[PDB]
């Protein structure tokens, strides 16, 4: 499941430059889903951290 | 482009005051300042219209635009492109007090009637050979009128005299040197790795 | 070293253009609880952290020829359901890099406001929105 | 591009003359709803959209001989009746087309303001409006 | 055509003289009554006129000496009678013939100030008052 | 004919000067009773004038050596009983003699302020002094 | 038409001086900044009142009104009309103080008992080949009286020097080349076309 | 004769220095006790005086090394207790006698406020204190 | 002698850098209980001290690359655990001495706020932080 | 670091206009005030780009750092750097007011591609012996637009007579004079005593 | 003590010259609104920096502050003593503009390391007669940097055309005469009378 929405969220950077402003942006949409899923229970741990 | 527009702009009053059928009317692009400066220039500013720059602008709501561009797998990098506004004179310089009143309401009129100047619009010459770098322009002309407290700023940096005169507004001068930074390869792979944590 | 200014940035938020002229309202907060027992030989308070706050999130741009970016986002509210999106701020340096990075999730519209129009002015229209979130990161390294 | 002025105008209400000074109130807003329950990992609360709001738009010109179209409009208010108009608002381009266009749906109003009177300066007689409506959809395309 | 000026007037009221410094406070207004009901579509309210309101009058001029007209108006209040009276204000033009008139029913005196006493300045002696009324109609034909 | 200036006037108040710098609060005013029944065509209120009100008075002059004059009517303050005193306020002319004359009757003061100690500045010290009363008239004749 | 209205103007106040019997008082066109230039345009101005234009406004409630023509199943589109405002002054500039101080009374008495002025009222010579151009005007004038604040801006941009002087006010020049742009024809005929969607 | 000026001044608190820059709140104030009944002719009300109070006193002076002299008398409250003090404060003439004097019983401190630290400017500190009291007689003979 | 400016300071606070442009909010105060019994022949009432209060303090820097100190001691709130510091506040001398000291027990940050982001003018990026505490003690000796 | 700073930024842009093939073009170190003042300066500023220096400015979030060295067991003292932002203007004052115009955009186009500035970047030359006191540096460079009012002040003290120019800010000059007030030993025995009380 | 303590300044400044071996420069007290007033006092201001006092205020802290002295049982009555900040310049005004920067940063260099003045700390020669009323001292100096509206301010009472400058506010000169006004003797018997009222 997890894999899933990960994977949509890499691709929509097929053809776009490889440099910072596209490593930030993916690191951020990732981030916020596990957050989510962190929030909801699925994750163990005190903070998302 | 700042030169070029200007004497584009001077031509287009030039080319009007031919149809009107008034030989003795002609704007010059000099500075104001050395009207009465008596020191060499001053001669050439008797019995004319002048057209001068007093201020230069940013415009702000283009500032954070990017100009990278994208070509089958392969991006290059440029600079943001700059604009500029500009704020312009026209001080009647006539030997007759009248003849100056008459050529401020033509130039008046001009303006009311035509307001946006483009590269199909203008009567300018192509040939010429200070003209060799212009391709592509767009701008508008719009009437600014000052208050009591802003005429005592701009003619207390132009001598202290007053003369005749109308203030424009002019919008967007491009100005841009498109060179390259740099030239990259865009993603076509991508790994993901995953652990237990 | 030498510090950071504020003019050149950019905003990732699911429209065309990045280009804005002001953001505002990036703050965190946190409000407190107070307690004393009567004997105590201080006779002031002891304080500890509570619940957390965000405030809303104001961005501002010019108006341009076919571009309703704004009331298309404003658009999608349906009863209690709206388009959610991720919010990424950048401050950039001068080879247009980031170096602080605000991190916004879950964010919607809730107040769209146009120009004011005035006949004697010389003025461009400018075009403002505000935005509910729940949660910001900063990251600077 | 090329950003827009906002000087060039028209005013479509039912009346003679299109021309005003200014326009003022052309904004959309939702309320919100919060919940948290007690069980959260987080400390803050989650964010819904609710009801929506619309607020009031002023509308201000010169005053004319013979033109007394602001109170004839304010004078067919009878117990809980009035008459209810459209209303289409306008930003022009240089060959005065429209560009911008706000649609507003069952337009009355609701205050009319006259000039005061002053013996000392030199100034031209304003009159404004405040009109109370039920929806404003923005077109740009 | 030609939009008009504010600094000349006249205000019939009762007195000997007719000039005055300034004149605020001729509007307009009605309250709003508001409805859903819990099936609307629309997630916004409805709207309709309902109760109106006039506000207070406020009018200023020089003081002379042998002319104590705004203390003997505030002077015949005897318990709840008072001397009502009809007030005409006109906005004139070049010839000094009336162009815009309000027309104030059943008015009467609420407040009278005088002037204040300063040492250092030089500057004459203002005296206002305030009115209640009943109703206002404006004409411009 | 010809406006009254307000930097020449006098002040009788029980004490040894009647040189002062300013005076404020010279004010009449009536409150207002409404109603409206419900079989009434019109829909606002008819109005009344109900009960009185004054306004305190402000007194400032310079401070003086050997001049204690406002500490000592403030000294006579004993539980409920004070020195109250008649007040008599005039408008000069150019041969000093009165022309407007307010009259006040039964007041006693119930603020005295003194001057701030400032070091950089040059300036002189004012003293202030609130009264209240039970009325006041009008005469100009 | 600023030089038109300003020549009409003119000669009503000369004409008043005529009628008064003052042969030494005339009103003459020029700017006020040139009184002790010392160069070539001083000795017009010597033993006269002179008037001259220190400002342009332009009139805001009437700036948005359209300026279209019907007639017939046919419309022309033209620009919309431009309204000025002038601010003016008159400044004597006599040889004896005492003679200065007299004719600012004269301009002071005439101004207050007309104040209205049209193409019916005025005395102008209509033959005259300058005022070929003029059809229809009707402006008012009004006194002006500024601080001490604006005083100091005024004379700022003249010399810096006063004189006895009074300022004035006119109202609505119009300015319009009324050309056209466009030629169209009206909605003669409509079509409806409903589906169930 | 001559009016005073106030930059001129002395306290004495029981400290070592007597130089400050700034004085204020030295007033006398009462309350006011209102009546009428229904039988009266006039319908306004009578006024008596009530309970009095005082306000609070600043004091301002500027920062010096090895002085802590405000610290040291706000450190004295344990509880309900503190060290209460006298408070003389002097108008002094060109050969520094005192003119005004203010005398101040039961004095103690309330507030102790320090100086704000600021890198860009050019400015000294200032250190202010607030005193709560029970009295003041104004002595000028 | 000659007094102290406040242009030159440090501030201890577990972090790596000590230098800031500007700090407030240095305050000591103590709320007031008042009394009065029904004989006393005084109409005012008597004071004593009761409990202590402080307020929060508030420090501003200057954005730097590689610089989260800000962030990362917000970031250690987990529910009511907070990281509590000690604060040592210095005003010094020319050869870089301290000479007055505040000192200050168990601090933790509430408020973090970022800088603003501004198109059109020159300016640095200044974060600001809002602490809560519970203790004060000034030493200058 | 004054003049150094400024010679290499006269250098920079020299060297722009020798790639452009435009041998009238040269920027010039002196100070724009003198252009008229008719004193044995004005002759060197003639047909020329004037670079001048008009305003100095203290960096406020760096003032408070401290400057220790620690080695060893063994610390050394320093005062705190100073920092500095300048202002400065580019004035045209070529002979004809077109090439005024040509050159200002030149300029303009310049700062548009290359904003920083350091010793690897530059190209100036490093063996002349005025410079030989410079080591390490770094600048930025950005454009400034004044109003009106900010217009009047700065040509209020450079004569009243304005020219063609722009203005620019100038990111931090350092000054050290990385002098030693004391040395002293760290700390390395600990003693503590307690007794009760 | 206002000569003398600038006289103070004036060496330490050429002092520090002298150790960087620079035979050039040297400062000169004098008034710098005279360099171009051509009347016999601009010949000695050439090729020189000149040092300036352009404001005098007040310090307010110390301005309540008593002097009265006891000594015995005896006590003498003097009047409180005056405080002085002063606001100065430094004006170079070299030959060449390259050498009005380099002296520039070596003023601002000077000061940043030194900034506090003693009747110990100085090297002025004692022994002269003009400097036969000082004894004991203490000042300091902190640099001043203006807005541009405060730099029209300054120059405007100087000329109207700036010169590269820096400006400093030096702290605390005493001025007192330390005269005795009175002399009287001390509290030495108390008597107390008591009566029932």
């Amino acid at each position: 499941m997890a894999e899933e929405s990960i994977k949509k969220a890499t691709e929509q950077f097929v053809f776009e430059p490889n440099d910072g402003n596209t490593w930030v942006r993916v690191r951020a949409m990732i981030e916020n889903f596990l957050i989510l899923q962190w929030r909801a229970g699925a994750l163990a741990g005190a903070k998302p951290e | 482009m700042i030169f070029e527009v200007l004497k584009i702009l001077t031509d287009e009053v030039n080319q009007n005051f031919k149809g009107l059928e008034m030989e003795d009317s002609e704007v010059v692009l000099n500075n104001v300042a050395l009207i009465d400066s008596q020191q060499d220039v001053a001669t050439e500013l008797q019995n004319k219209v002048i057209l001068s720059m007093i201020n230069l602008r940013e415009e702000v709501t283009m500032k954070n635009f990017p100009n990278n561009v994208l070509e089958g797998t392969k991006v290059t990098y440029k600079n943001p492109k700059l604009n500029i506004n500009l704020f312009l004179i026209f001080c009647a310089n006539r030997t007759g007090y009248k003849k100056s009143l008459s050529d401020l309401s033509r130039i008046l009129e001009f303006f009311q009637h035509k307001s946006v100047f483009t590269q199909s619009n203008t009567s300018f010459d192509r040939d010429l050979e200070e003209m060799e770098n212009v391709k592509n322009f767009r701008f508008t002309m719009e009437l600014f009128t000052p208050t009591f407290e802003e005429l005592n700023y701009i003619w207390g940096t132009l001598g202290g005299r007053q003369y005749p005169s109308v203030f424009y507004k002019l919008n967007l001068i491009v100005i841009d040197r498109d060179a390259t930074t740099s030239e990259e390869g865009v993603i076509t792979n991508i790994h993901r790795n995953y652990e237990t944590l | 070293s030498y510090p950071l200014s504020k003019f050149h940035f950019s905003v990732e938020w699911g429209g065309t253009k990045i280009g804005f002229t002001e953001v505002s309202g990036l703050d965190l907060e946190t409000e407190i609880i107070e307690y004393r027992h009567g004997a105590s030989p201080e006779y002031s308070k002891i304080k500890m952290p509570g619940m957390q706050k965000f405030s809303n999130i104001t961005l501002k741009r010019g108006t341009f020829k076919s571009d309703n970016e704004y009331f298309q986002w404003y658009n999608t509210i349906n009863l209690n359901k709206v388009e959610r999106r991720d919010l990424t701020i950048s401050l950039l340096n001068e080879e247009h890099e980031p170096v602080v990075t605000w991190k916004v999730k879950n964010a919607w519209p809730l107040k769209v406001q146009s120009t004011d129009l005035k006949g004697d002015g010389n003025e461009v229209a400018i075009e403002s929105m505000e935005l509910a979130h729940e949660g910001l990161v900063i990251q600077n390294e």
